[PDB]
């Protein structure tokens, strides 16, 4: 029990309890783990995402 | 060269990124802008410099 | 009669395939 | 081997790329460029002469075959 | 942080322990005597005109001997 | 003819020692 200490949080879990099972779900718990790092805001701002 | 093509891998030190490849990671709407290097060597639609 | 010389004919080709 | 200077204590540094030139560089670095440059690196002529005298013998050969006729 | 030295007239480097002066040495004198660079040339205009005339004796041995 | 050629072949593999 280390949720704070963890790399993956329970939004994740309480996302995957009522996500329809289908390809599209799947592809957005990959999304979901795009990183917040300084770099990372950047190309996802110069990719318009 | 069909020899030399393993031979070639033989450094582990990378090429620098060519101009041509760094005028494509702009997207339709930010290349007009000043955060795109490469403005200086668009000068022509039919050339490259 | 005359393919003694394309013998020889043959033979410098080859050796163009060898030598060089 | 290491290399003997003429200042005794050493001096530190703030220049600039733009500015006097300084010789920096990390160990792994210099090790992996001395990895680079260790791994990127006739008498067949006498026997084609030799050969080529077998050719002429053989010439030879020719020679004393045709003239019989 | 970064420690250095100026550079001088009258700093020295070594000779390398002497282990590495002797394979100077040795790549020294296997090369004084080997490939000069020089009659590679000759040696590629003499491979091609031999291939020449060697071509031309095909062509003789093919039409004189008709 | 026939010595013409032969001749001409032995003499022309002389010249031909005089390149290497």
């Amino acid at each position: 029990a280390h949720e704070y200490h963890n790399w993956l949080r329970s939004p994740f879990s309480r996302y995957s309890a009522t996500c329809p099972n289908v390809l599209h779900s799947v592809m957005t718990l990959a999304a979901m783990l795009y990183k917040i790092s300084p770099v990372s805001l950047v190309l996802q701002t110069k990719a318009h995402i | 060269a069909a020899r030399r093509i393993p031979h070639f891998y033989r450094v582990r030190r990378e090429v620098p990124r060519t101009v041509n490849e760094m005028k494509q990671d702009f997207v339709v709407t930010d290349f007009y802008k000043v955060g795109n290097i490469t403005l200086y060597t668009e000068l022509h639609p039919f050339f490259d410099f | 009669l005359r393919q003694l010389a394309q013998s020889v004919q043959d033979t410098i080709q080859h050796m163009r395939f060898l030598y060089l | 081997s290491l290399l003997h200077t003429f200042w005794r204590l050493p001096v530190a540094v703030f220049f600039e790329p733009h500015e006097e030139n300084v010789l920096r560089c990390p160990e792994r670095v210099l090790r992996r460029l001395l990895e680079d440059a260790a791994v990127t690196m006739d008498r067949v002529r006498k026997r084609y002469l030799r050969q080529e005298l077998r050719d002429l013998g053989h010439r030879v050969q020719t020679y004393c075959e045709d003239l019989e006729g």
